[PDB]
RNA sequence: GGAUAGUGGCCUACCAUGGUUUCAACGGGUAACGGGGAAUAAGGGUUCGAUUCCGGAGAGGGAGCCUGAGAAACGGCUACCA
RNA sequence: GCGGUAAUUCCAGCUCCAAUAGCGUAUAUUAAAGUUGUUGCAGUUAAAAAGCUCGUAGUUGAACUUUGGGCCCGGUUGGCCGGUCGGAUUUCCAACGGGGCCUUUCCUUCUGGCUAACCUUGAGUCCUUGUGGCUCUUGGCGAACCAGGACUUUUACUUUGAAAAAAUUAGAGUGUUCAAAGCAGGCGUAUUGCUCGAAUAUAUUAGCAUGGAAUAAUAGAAUAGGACG
RNA sequence: AGGGGAUCGAAGAUGAUCAGAUACCGUCGUAGUCUUAACCAUAAACUAUGCCGACUAGGGAUCGGGUGGUGUUUUUUUAAUGACCCACUCGGCACCUUACGAGAAAUCAAAGUCUUUGGGUUCUGGGGGGAGUAUGGUCGCAAGGCUGAAACUUAAAGGAAUUG
């Protein structure tokens, strides 16, 4: 049984760009799967996309350019403790210029560099690069 | 996810897991079961001194052929019995039976060394002096 | 606990140093000593109200509540006045970054100014070593019944 | 997909996005009520008046046409059984299962459905008795069972 | 494919799709007014509708039940809604 | 790619496949480059002189070419009709 | 209630039947004093700490106790064992 | 792996290599080891999916409930000017953050004590044609927190902070002749004395105190024994 | 422990074969093979591939179900039926072609979406022997099942593929 939303969002949306693909079904979103598609957007990684409203859980088209290597999720969402934001960034993203560590927080669903500037940590939800 | 739990609660189920499975490193389990202690003649120490009690010629493994020149060695803190090695060309002839000597390892964490079956073990003094020393001839071996 | 008797020992129950001078003929027999806990724990009427004894009361007993104020779960109600709380609390193991549930039972007085059953959230606060084990008294329930009278009989 | 076989089964209502109208559908609230009343009092398992209602009236989603639900209005009309239909529907086969294998102990095959089917009634016991429509230690015992349901 | 409109399926390709299948998902069934000219009104029949649905005052019978679409009787007429 | 101070470094910024946006490679040697002739009034074909695109070796691999190609084409005005954006 | 410097099954009397446990009780092992710490350097870790500082415990083994503010003291006493 | 007669390997001579006041050997442990795998292993055939299904503990568990829009306030980098005798502040500017309002919006709640802030204004005005600007009391802001009452669904996470031994560790200052160290020392009238120090960081699980309200739980009104008065 | 006991047939006895032949082949044939009531709990019990969920690519057959047709065939008077044909769609047992992708390869629509390493969960392995042995526990009438060590020994054992 369908285990996280999120993840299968990601996947989705991976395995497109993979395939060469422009845009993805995905099913069946969440609050968070836009806040998490609207950080990748907000960095260019995906184009637009639509909630289209089943009377249901929604699905989402998301039109993607290319731009995309990977998008993934992290499957326990382990608490950081802003110090520990580094030790994730450098594991997970491929250099130290561009790429981002997303995560939930307090203060909203953001990515690290914006979490790093509004000085607050949280939970880890995935990362973009 | 195939097959560890993934979960942020099952920290737990992770360790036990783990302590389980350490069973299977060979040093590991030789270290908690304390075998050093227990069986292997020295104490778990790093050498041993003993009694020679017999000169023996032991017949060296193929494709090896050769008489190994060893001694069984009575261990002093143990009446353990253990043959060694006498290391080198003559060195036999500085041995005796009765006389004191000075056992170590062959490093090979236990494990017999190369040619010569059995042995585990090889000769460092003899009577208070190392053969190397007598063997070189910068030292005598004493009295009685 | 306690209900009924009161009057139930071999020794008369009695609050120390309480007189109640037969000559001076009083509408309420006997004279009843209580005080305020402290740290706003509302005293409940019950105990004002009442009329059993206990000297381990904290409202009309001669304990005091100071040092930690914790709250469990009540797990057991077998022993007359004094009950046992389990405390949850995830354990955090830094090498898996992860958690394990782990509790601790916990042995509490419980005045018979207050009704507590098996199931309840309940407030208690550190006082002196009570008995071998007792350090705590439940202060507060944080609770009722957990909807009992919510499954009764068919329409 | 499919609790206690390797059935991968999707197969379901596709229910209509509009959640009012049929527009076509005249009628009441009142009315229906009335229907879905008096079909009840004949006997008749929510379910049944849902199909029943379907066919022969109109009748699209009870719950479009009445604010709900057929169950509660049925509860609130005072005509709810003592034990959820579904529930019933799984003690009633598992009685008729055991009264099979009583019948005949050389079955194998009934034996094991026999657990199924008391596995899923257990596990639905356990949870209609966590949301309190069954009184905290209400359980199924098959030498009571055959009681409970007929 | 590799580049499509999944907002704007064609009409005939989402029609021949699975009722859970299509964009936002709906039934395929439809209701019926039904009527034998030996009686003046009309009842409302569901296209798949496993009871035997008995008329309003004749007990005549009107359409049986199938593995789908039921089978409306013999000598009758209906229109769709 | 600059550097410290405005200075371009890093030599060769790689084409893209007009089809999806990814880089065209080195040994990427069956990617392709399509020069499609600017034509005048009355045919004629104007020499040197290409409405052009790119494809790469994943896209034609996968059997892609000729549709991406269509609509590519066609949105800029090469094909009028042909190709649906819809299906 | 007694005893204590004093709370407390600490002990006694009466009364009750409780208390802990797969979230591992209870039992066994430890060539176990605990801690500050040590070694190994991508990180995560692994292994070690009798031993300069803090805490605890002991004075061949057990128990008892005198003096005294403070000891169940051992460069104090008493007894038994060795 | 060499040695059974021309031994690149033994026993030596010669010469050469490596580290050098030091270098070898034994035992243990650490790194190599992603061969214990949380990060991060492997399980068709190499070691490894229980014959099969049910199932308790345990781990895990779909989506949805204040979002959007408007207004003010004051911060800290950075630009372009520098006014000024290296750094300075206003306005032009973007950028990144904090707070508080109004949008149908409890902020626990009364009962006063307090008021700092303008819907105020009572006069007018230093002065750039004036909302640029602050002193200034007589109708009209709560919450900023005192303290007395009366009552509060329950957690995780994260933040900032308090409480915190030294030595060790990281690390600043200082020319123990260098250095490991040490916490000294450095200037003069070196004849009656002047003076900088003896930092900082880490210190985490738990407990304490504060801010956040995303993510994940908990509780709520259905035989109404519901909510406000 | 009863019944049954045609057949085939561990054991046994034979005829041949053979240097030998306790066998292969032939003959006789006990238990057994079948059934009831109870035991036993193991098989290369095999797809040597845990389950649930998502995504990623093409093709023609077939099993079940359903929808659509001024399709075919059955004649009667056209139908209704039925069987058949075409298109589609769920869910099956499989095959074909490819490979973006995976692997040590053989190969694999999973053995893919993995150093760009995290959907949930169960289980097992950690060089080869020693050994599924010893010992204790437990189950069994028994045979035996489950659980399950070490000392010591050893430089390979092993997998896939290539050429001989
Ligand atoms: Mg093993
Ligand atoms: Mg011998
Ligand atoms: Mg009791
Ligand atoms: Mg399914
Ligand atoms: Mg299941
Ligand atoms: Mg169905
Ligand atoms: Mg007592
Ligand atoms: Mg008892
Ligand atoms: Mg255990
Ligand atoms: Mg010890
Ligand atoms: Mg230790
Ligand atoms: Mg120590
Ligand atoms: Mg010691
Ligand atoms: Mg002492
Ligand atoms: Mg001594
Ligand atoms: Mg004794
Ligand atoms: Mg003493
Ligand atoms: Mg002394
Ligand atoms: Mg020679
Ligand atoms: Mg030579
Ligand atoms: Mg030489
Ligand atoms: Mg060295
Ligand atoms: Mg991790
Ligand atoms: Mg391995
Ligand atoms: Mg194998
Ligand atoms: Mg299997
Ligand atoms: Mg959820
Ligand atoms: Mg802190
Ligand atoms: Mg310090
Ligand atoms: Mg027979
Ligand atoms: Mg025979
Ligand atoms: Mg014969
Ligand atoms: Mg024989
Ligand atoms: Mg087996
Ligand atoms: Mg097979
Ligand atoms: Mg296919
Ligand atoms: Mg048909
Ligand atoms: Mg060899
Ligand atoms: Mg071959
Ligand atoms: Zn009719």
């Amino acid at each position: 049984t369908r285990s996280s939303v999120l993840a299968d969002a990601l996947n989705a949306i991976n395995n497109a760009e993979k395939t060469g693909k422009r845009q993805v079904l995905i099913r069946p979103s969440s609050k968070v799967i836009i806040k998490f598609l609207q950080v990748m957007q907000k960095h260019g990684y995906i184009g637009e996309f639509e909630y289209i409203d089943d009377h249901r859980s929604g699905k989402i088209v998301v039109q993607l350019n290319g731009r995309l290597n990977k998008c993934g999720v992290i499957s326990p969402r382990f608490n950081v403790k802003i110090g520990d934001i580094e030790k994730w960034t450098a594991n997970l993203l491929p250099a130290r210029q561009f790429g981002y560590v997303i995560l939930t927080t307090s203060a909203g669903i953001m990515d690290h560099e914006e979490a790093r500037r509004k000085h607050v940590s949280g939970k880890i939800l995935g990362f973009v690069y | 996810g195939k097959g560890k739990p993934r979960g942020l609660n099952s920290a737990r189920k992770l360790r036990v897991h783990r302590r389980n499975n350490r069973w299977a490193e060979n040093n590991y389990k030789k270290r908690l079961l304390g075998t050093a202690f227990k069986s292997s003649p020295f104490g778990g120490s790093s050498h041993a001194k003993g009694i020679v009690l017999e000169k023996l010629g032991i017949e060296s493994k193929q494709p090896n052929s050769a008489i190994r020149k060893c001694v069984r060695v009575q261990l002093i803190k143990n009446g353990k019995k253990v043959t060694a090695f006498v290391p080198n060309d003559g060195c036999l002839n500085f041995v005796d039976e009765n006389d004191e000597v000075l056992l170590a390892g062959f490093g090979r964490k236990g494990k017999a060394k190369g040619d010569i079956p059995g042995v585990r073990f090889k000769v460092v003094k003899v009577s208070g002096v190392s053969l190397l020393a007598l063997w070189k001839e910068k030292k005598e071996k004493p009295r009685s | 606990s306690t209900e009924l008797t009161v009057q139930s020992e071999r020794a008369f129950q009695k609050q120390p140093h309480i007189f109640n001078n037969p000559k001076v003929k009083t509408s309420k027999r006997t004279k009843r000593w209580y005080k305020n806990a402290g740290l706003g724990f509302k005293t409940p009427k019950t105990a004002i109200e009442g009329s059993y004894i206990d000297k381990k009361c904290p409202f009309t007993g001669l304990v005091s509540i100071r040092g930690k104020i914790l709250t469990g779960t009540v797990v057991s109600t077998k022993m007359h006045r004094t009950i046992v709380i389990r405390r949850a609390y995830l354990h955090y193991i830094p090498k898996y970054n992860r958690y394990e549930k782990r509790h601790k039972n916990v042995p509490v007085h419980v005045s018979p100014a207050f009704r507590v059953q098996v199931g309840d959230i309940v407030t208690v606060g550190q006082c002196r070593p009570i008995s071998k084990t007792v350090r705590f008294n439940v202060v507060k329930v944080s609770a009722a019944a957990a909807k009992a009278n919510k499954q009764f009989a068919k329409f | 997909g499919r609790m206690h076989s390797a059935g991968k089964g999707i197969s379901s209502s596709a229910i209509p996005y509009s959640r009012n109208a049929p527009a076509w559908f005249k009628l009441s609230s009142e009315s229906v009520i009335e229907q879905i009343v008096k079909y009840a009092r004949k006997g008749l398992t929510p379910s049944q008046i849902g199909v029943l209602l379907r066919d022969a009236h109109g009748v699209t989603q009870a719950r479009v046409i009445t604010g709900n639900k057929i169950m509660r209005i049925l509860k609130s009309n005072g005509l709810a059984p003592e034990i959820p239909e579904d529930l019933y529907y799984l003690i009633k086969k598992a009685v008729s299962v055991r009264k099979h294998l009583e019948r005949n102990r050389k079955d194998k095959d009934a034996k094991f459905r026999l657990i199924l089917i008391e596995s899923r009634i257990h596990r639905l016991a356990r949870y209609y008795r966590t949301v309190a429509v069954l009184p905290p230690n209400w359980k199924y015992e098959s030498a009571t069972a055959s009681a409970l349901v007929n | 494919v590799l580049v499509q409109d999944l907002l704007h399926p064609t009409a005939a390709s989402e029609a021949r799709k699975h009722k859970l299948k299509t964009l936002v998902q709906g039934p395929r069934s439809y209701f019926l007014d039904v009527k034998c000219p030996g009686c003046l009104n009309i009842t409302t029949v569901f296209s798949h509708a496993q009871t035997a649905v008995t008329c309003e005052s004749c007990s005549t019978i009107l359409c049986t039940p199938t593995g789908g679409k039921a089978k409306l009787s013999e000598g009758t007429s209906f229109r769709r809604k | 790619m600059e550097n410290d101070k405005g200075q371009l470094v890093e030599l060769y910024v790689p084409r893209k496949c007009s089809a999806t946006n990814r880089i065209i490679k080195a040994d990427d040697h069956a990617s392709v480059q399509i020069n499609v002739a600017k034509v005048d009034e009355e045919g004629r074909a104007i020499p040197g002189e290409y409405v052009t695109y790119a494809l790469s070796g994943y896209v034609r691999s996968r059997g892609e070419s000729d549709d991406s190609l269509n609509r590519l084409a066609q949105n800029d005005g090469l094909l009028k009709n042909v190709w649906s954006y819809s299906r």
